[PDB]
């Protein structure tokens, strides 16, 4: 995998190129607002069994026929088999966004998932769902937004950060669709 | 298990990763491979195994030994007699996952739910790490479930000088990336076998019968599937960057780059010919220099000066270093270098678009509306 | 590609674990000593055209028995790629600095080196000589700072130790 | 004992290699971050008398339904084993902020607590209505400093993910 | 794999026929020449550590963007999979000039190869012009006329092995075509 | 199938080694066994049709218990086929003489028969009265020489301890 | 070791079977072969001393750089232990052209010797231009037999290969 250091490394030694001044001084704004990323990371790490248990409980919440007999969440071993879709999801776009990049999201998480989710008959439409809960979930931890818990932190504002983790998950989307 | 086998075929092959014991202090393969760009596996050095390296531990059993399936809470529970002893040291990691495999976990998923042809493909896989070597070796294998069934088929691939080898005692098995392969089929068909690092192994087809026998070639962007990932390439793929239109445009589109790279390979041998032709413009004179006494005024020894010459001077080498050389021949290989760059750049071109073409018709061969 | 990111991310991944307080404690320390390694690579990448031509010629100064006919340094496209291989290695120790660990060094210039250097017949020890030269000419208040040229001489004789 | 430390030496040698640069910069960070934990530490570890019995008490007003006749929470001598369970918890809680790391919660308090909790009929509800009672009863400028209760809270709803 | 002399019993077996007598006049003069197809593996084997160096690096002066970044034969991993792999050819292009048939090269190293090539990003036309110069190598160091080195022999003539041994080698690059 | 050739290169290839000089040390053998055995393989290539009649009834004199009903050898298409399998035996010894080795009995002849026989109801001592009659039929300096006849008599016995 | 011996009784060994007729022609080689081989072990054995004194400062004569201070053949003790060390590489071929095959040199001389010599800085060009020495300064018909110099010569450049 990568981060965000050696993604200007690859992109850099394609060109034979030392790593310049230019794009060190993109590199060197990555590490005065690093205190910024280990803040909103340890809000999404700490609240991560109610955002998988709000999220397919939702998509369920909206499907009802998920659990009719016949459905991909009917019996009892495969929800588990779902609420573990959801946080391995969760786990790799923790990882990217502790990275700084989405190589882990793409060559570990969706590297064979829809493969996968052709030869199970998992239901194409309801895992965008779940994964877009989960994205109005993050963006609520970042921005402090969150109706029923509230974290301290410093003075400031994260925006930035918030449009990062919601372009990963729409990278998750977009490869299962 | 003292006999274990009855048949006088001629022997197949063996890796190259093996433990050699002449120069043990040997790397071999495994450094110029893509077991660089995989996680290193997992052994016992350690008697206590606290309880983080516990749960990393059995990790790679479900990934590696299983088939990247789901344990629950109960299908646990059926090792628990074997989770006494493989913590306390009484029994080895090949002893183990032996026992794993023994195990009515494994029995249901691996053996009944599957067919017979997809039992003994995975054994190879998810005991040996490979695939079979030809058709020679995987049927000499349902001659030892002919004799005596699941355990003695089993115990084929533990107690085995290959497998002792390589894994020994105390590494779990994986899929192993080792340099010389023994067909060069046998590598295709590991990649198709392992491929992708969210696959699992359930309800997928028999998949080693037909390239085995030369009847069906492995698409070549089903090796890529199994593969390690890089992180420079020559030309990055755009696996993730086809866009989502219909089975009739991607179609379209594909027999349209295979038209380029038809094209661009019959404009590279005109190059070749042309290389070809202008080193026989010159050879008559390339030999008439050849015993010439070429003596030069300076470079050579160090007693005379030389300047910028003792080497080359400040910056002057070059990005390559055959790019400072003049002639006709040198002038014509620049053109093959650029004309080869756009031809190997569309033939990575129709793999990732064959594979959009495979992964849409998997929807339309499972039960659904397109 | 050996970084401080993912040594704990695929610590954190081979056991189904979170990012934990372990993971961003050392990453807290990957924000600390940026600042004396980045100051390393942004001298390196302005002043790389007069390291390894100083560097290059310790190699054709000290064995001169290279320019020999059958040798290895014997024509002109032979000593333009030995003055490119020290501009490889020069490259690849920046762009060590700069991903914070020996990444780019291993995968791209070590891995393999001695099958290659072995097969093609070029002596290591005319390697060594021009990443000595420069490992032994850093004056550290001079050239960068102090805390600068323990990570410049570091990932140096990581190179040293890994060609011989 | 997932420390930062034993996860770069462990890392090492699977691999088969000396400490680089990548595993020193591991070890800077927790030269800056054990000023704050160590604090939250010594804070805990004199008042741990109060907190436990504020810990204890609050889950026998959000459930008090145990003391019924027939089902759990029976005698005083039970309700005493309540008081041993979640001084134990805090006992480990400091134990993190001495390593660093998620280790002692691991391995002491965490592993076979599915088990243990499951057949001795013990719902772990009434544990978290133990414990984040503790992570909302601090008062950040009061009782420590800002980002000393950062780690304090980081390391209690690790627990709170691991039993719900 | 198969020998000269299996592959004279798979022709028998498939008319169920003795090996009579008119096919042996045939075999005796396979045998009598055997000492000059150890002569000439011998010259093979001997010469095998420059000859792949001659070729790798023959091909990289016909061809610059091996060396270019981003290219085949660009960095230390890559060039030593490639003097890896030019000498895998030489090994079983020797097994079947020892062997007297092509059944060795077949299965074991030419099937599968091109569309191996493809996988891993490996140029197929570059493999085809290095494989051509251990082409003209090997039939210079049969006939003892290389440039650089002479082997001592008996007096006769080996062109027949020379182009035995050019067969193997436009085998190869029929493969990779 | 397993020859001398086809057992010095599947040896060289399981090591990743060129052929060395034990493997052409033993091609060398092959010529000086070759005008022997080649001797034998004429002389059976003729003289096929004779020695399966002379051979076949001498599993039938020992044996007349397979002309009984019920057993193995009733009726005219089933001697037939009994004499069938001798000369199927004969011409995989004739092709083990060019070879040099047991490969064409082995996958041919010998795998699986033991399976063959035992399900099909057909005795494993009536087909090696037939080989050991052979065996001792043969007069060593008239019907071949010396030891051209060794290796005859080489390729006979081990189909003899295969079949039993 | 590796000889034609123990080829052909380890392949029977791995598949379990009796020696057969394809083994006992690969050591009709072994007997065949064995009286050039054995006259260049005799003329090797008896004049040892005078072709690794003649081999050794062939190294010498081309790479004088060897002799300078700080490079390996300093002192006279460091010069003396390469002549050690060509005439353990003279011993080896005298072994291997004994036993039939490349295993003496294989387990005792080439084995390991690519980590020795890297490690301890010694150039192994300067071991294969001792070897290529010997290789040229062999006359077939004044030295040995045409039959002699073609099993010594294949013995050097076996090593000749293994080293480069
Ligand atoms: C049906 C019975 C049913 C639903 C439909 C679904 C409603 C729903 N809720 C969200 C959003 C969130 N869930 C969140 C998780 C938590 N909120 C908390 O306060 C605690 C800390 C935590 C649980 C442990 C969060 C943070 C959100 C975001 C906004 C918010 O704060 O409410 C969605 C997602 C919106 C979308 O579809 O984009 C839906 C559909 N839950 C049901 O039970
Ligand atoms: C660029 C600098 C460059 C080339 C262009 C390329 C030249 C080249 N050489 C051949 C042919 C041979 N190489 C041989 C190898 C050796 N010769 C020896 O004597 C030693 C033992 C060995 C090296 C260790 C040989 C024998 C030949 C055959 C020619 C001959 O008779 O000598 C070709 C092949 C032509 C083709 O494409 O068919 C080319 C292009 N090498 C460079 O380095
Ligand atoms: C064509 C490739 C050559 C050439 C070949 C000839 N070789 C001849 C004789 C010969 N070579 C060897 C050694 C060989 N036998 C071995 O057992 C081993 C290794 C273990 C090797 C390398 C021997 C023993 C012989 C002599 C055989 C004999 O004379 O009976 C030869 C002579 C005629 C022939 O043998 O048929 C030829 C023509 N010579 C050439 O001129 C080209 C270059
Ligand atoms: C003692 C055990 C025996 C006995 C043995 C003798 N055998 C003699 C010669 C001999 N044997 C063979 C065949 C052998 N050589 C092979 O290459 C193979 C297999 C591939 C086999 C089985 C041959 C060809 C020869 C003749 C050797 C020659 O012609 O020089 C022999 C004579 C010794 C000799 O001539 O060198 C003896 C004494 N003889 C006995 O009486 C007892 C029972
Ligand atoms: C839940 C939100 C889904 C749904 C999910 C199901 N998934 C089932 C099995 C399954 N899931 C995965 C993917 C997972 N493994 C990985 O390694 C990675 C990423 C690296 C991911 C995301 C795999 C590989 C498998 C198969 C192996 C296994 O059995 O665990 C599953 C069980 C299928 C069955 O009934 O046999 C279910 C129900 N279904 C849903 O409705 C929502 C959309
Ligand atoms: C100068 C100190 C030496 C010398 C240099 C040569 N290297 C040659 C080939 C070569 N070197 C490498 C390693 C280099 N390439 C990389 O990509 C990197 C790291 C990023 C490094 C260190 C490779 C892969 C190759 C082969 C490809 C190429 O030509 O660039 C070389 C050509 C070999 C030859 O023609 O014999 C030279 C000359 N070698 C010398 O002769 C002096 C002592
Ligand atoms: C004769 C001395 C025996 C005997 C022989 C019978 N064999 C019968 C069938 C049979 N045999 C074979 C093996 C044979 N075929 C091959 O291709 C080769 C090797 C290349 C061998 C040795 C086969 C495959 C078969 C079945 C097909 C066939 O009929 O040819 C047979 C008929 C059995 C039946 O009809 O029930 C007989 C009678 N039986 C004798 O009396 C002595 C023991
Ligand atoms: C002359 C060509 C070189 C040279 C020779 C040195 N070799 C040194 C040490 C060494 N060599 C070996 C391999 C050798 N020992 C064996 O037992 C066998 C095979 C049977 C061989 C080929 C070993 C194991 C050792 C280390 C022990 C020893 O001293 O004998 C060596 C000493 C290294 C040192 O002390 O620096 C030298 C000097 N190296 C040179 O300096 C010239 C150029
Ligand atoms: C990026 C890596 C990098 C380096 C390692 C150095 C390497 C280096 N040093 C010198 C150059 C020099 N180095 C010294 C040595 C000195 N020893 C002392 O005790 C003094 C503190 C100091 C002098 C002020 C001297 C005297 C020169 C002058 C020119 C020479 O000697 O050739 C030069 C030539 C001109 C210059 O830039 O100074 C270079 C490229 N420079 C770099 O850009
Ligand atoms: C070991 C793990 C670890 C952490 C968890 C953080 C903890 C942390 N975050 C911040 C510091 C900060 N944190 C935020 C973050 C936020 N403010 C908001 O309004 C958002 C809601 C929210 C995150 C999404 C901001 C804006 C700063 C100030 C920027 C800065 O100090 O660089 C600081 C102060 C840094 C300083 O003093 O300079 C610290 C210690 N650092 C660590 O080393
Ligand atoms: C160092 C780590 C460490 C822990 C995490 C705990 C975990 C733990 N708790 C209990 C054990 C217990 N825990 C309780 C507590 C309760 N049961 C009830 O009836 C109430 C609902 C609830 C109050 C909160 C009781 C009563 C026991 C005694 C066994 C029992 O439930 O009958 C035991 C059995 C031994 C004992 O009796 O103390 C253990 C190992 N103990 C440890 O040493
Ligand atoms: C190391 C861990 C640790 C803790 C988590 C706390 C836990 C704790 N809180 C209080 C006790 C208190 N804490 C506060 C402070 C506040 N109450 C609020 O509701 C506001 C959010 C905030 C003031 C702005 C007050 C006012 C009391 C007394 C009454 C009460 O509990 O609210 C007490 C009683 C004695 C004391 O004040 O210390 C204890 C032990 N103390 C610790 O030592
Ligand atoms: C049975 C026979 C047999 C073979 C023929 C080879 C075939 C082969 N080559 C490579 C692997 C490779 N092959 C090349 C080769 C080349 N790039 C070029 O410039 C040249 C045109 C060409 C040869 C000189 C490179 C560069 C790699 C490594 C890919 C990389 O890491 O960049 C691999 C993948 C190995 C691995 O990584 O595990 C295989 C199977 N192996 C075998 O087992
Ligand atoms: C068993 C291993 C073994 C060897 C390989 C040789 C190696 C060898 N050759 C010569 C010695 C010699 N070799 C030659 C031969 C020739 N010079 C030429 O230029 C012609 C090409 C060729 C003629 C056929 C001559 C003329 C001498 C003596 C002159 C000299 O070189 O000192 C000597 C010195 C004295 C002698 O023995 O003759 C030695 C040790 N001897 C051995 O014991």
């Amino acid at each position: 995998m990568l981060d965000a250091f050696s993604r200007v490394v690859v992109n850099s030694d394609a060109k034979a190129a030392y790593v310049g001044g230019s794009d060190l001084q993109a590199l060197k704004s990555f590490i005065a607002d690093g205190n910024k990323r280990l803040d909103a990371v340890n809000s999404i790490v700490s609240n991560a069994s109610c955002m998988v248990s709000d999220a397919v409980s939702g998509m369920i919440c909206e499907n009802p026929g998920l659990i009719s007999p016949g459905g991909n969440c009917y019996t009892n071993r495969r929800m588990a088999a779902c609420l573990r879709d959801g946080e391995i999801i969760l786990r790799y776009v923790s990882y990217a966004l502790l990275a700084g990049d989405a190589s882990v999201l793409e060559d570990r998480c969706l590297n064979g998932l829809k493969e996968t989710y052709i030869a199970l008959g998992v239901p194409t439409n309801s895992s965008i769902r779940a994964v877009s809960i989960m994205k109005a979930q993050a963006v609520a931890f970042i921005t402090n937004t969150a109706t029923e818990r509230k974290m301290s932190f410093a003075a400031g504002d994260c925006t930035s950060l918030a449009s990062e983790v919601a372009s990963y998950f729409d990278r998750v989307g977009a490869a299962i669709s | 298990v003292p006999f274990s086998t009855a048949v006088r075929f001629e022997s197949p092959s063996g890796g190259l990763d093996r433990y050699s014991r002449v120069d043990p202090a040997a790397p071999g393969p495994n450094v110029i491979t893509r077991f660089l760009f995989k996680d290193r596996p997992v052994r016992r050095s350690d008697p206590s195994l606290s309880e983080v390296d516990r749960e990393a531990t059995m990790r790679t059993v479900y990934r590696n030994v299983m088939g990247n399936a789901y344990v629950m809470e109960e299908e646990r529970a059926e090792l628990a007699t074997l989770e006494s002893q493989f913590l306390v040291g009484a029994i080895s990691t090949r002893d183990f996952v032996r026992g794993v495999a023994k195990s009515a976990t494994y029995k249901k998923r691996f053996f009944e739910s599957v067919s017979q042809f997809r039992f003994i493909e995975l054994n190879f896989k998810h005991f040996m790490g490979r695939a079979p070597l030809d058709m020679a070796e995987m049927s000499k294998h349902y001659e030892i479930f002919a004799a005596g069934g699941y355990d003695a088929e089993v115990d084929s691939y533990f107690d085995s000088e290959e497998y002792l080898d390589v894994f020994g005692l105390d590494t779990v098995p994986y899929m192993r990336f080792r340099g010389t392969y023994a067909p060069n089929s046998t590598f295709n068909l590991q990649c198709r076998l392992q491929g992708g690092w969210a696959r699992s192994d359930k309800k997928l087809p028999m998949m080693s019968m037909l390239p085995l026998n030369n009847k069906a070639a492995i698409m070549p962007h089903q090796i890529v599937d199994g593969l390690p990932v890089i992180p420079n390439s020559e030309h990055p793929s755009q696996k993730y960057n086809v866009p989502k239109v219909s089975r009739e445009k991607l179609q379209r589109e594909l027999l349209i780059a295979q038209g380029k790279a038809n094209a661009l390979q019959i404009e590279l041998d005109a190059a070749y010919t042309s290389l070809a032709s202008s080193r026989a413009f010159l050879a008559p004179f390339a030999a008439m220099a050849a015993d010439m006494d070429i003596r030069p005024l300076y470079g050579k020894n160090p007693q005379v000066f030389a300047g910028q010459f003792l080497g080359v001077g400040a910056g002057q080498w070059g990005k390559t270093g055959a790019d400072t050389v003049r002639g006709r021949s040198r002038r014509v290989a620049a053109d093959i270098g650029v004309k080869e760059f756009q031809l190997e750049r569309v033939k990575q071109l129709v793999v990732d678009l064959q594979r959009a073409l495979a992964l849409e018709d998997a929807e339309a061969d499972a039960p659904a509306t397109s | 590609m050996k970084s401080v990111i993912t040594t704990v991310v695929s610590a954190a991944d081979a056991a189904g674990r979170f990012p934990s307080n372990s993971d961003l404690e050392s990453i807290q320390g990957n924000i600390q000593r940026s600042a004396a390694r980045l100051e390393a690579a942004e001298k390196l990448a302005g002043n790389h055209e007069a390291v390894v031509k100083e560097a290059g010629d310790a190699c054709f100064a000290k064995y001169a028995y290279l320019k020999n006919p059958g040798e290895a340094g014997e024509n002109q496209e032979k000593i333009n790629k030995c003055y490119r291989d020290v501009d490889h290695y020069m490259r690849l120790v920046n762009y060590c600095l700069v991903v914070g660990g020996t990444g780019p060094l291993d995968e791209w210039g070590i891995a393999g080196a001695r099958e290659v250097y072995r097969t093609l017949n070029l002596p290591t020890s005319a390697y060594v000589a021009s990443i000595a030269y420069t490992r032994d000419r850093l004056c550290v208040p001079r050239d960068m700072s102090a805390q600068a040229g323990v990570e410049f001489s570091a990932y140096l004789d990581y190179l040293i130790n890994a060609l011989s």
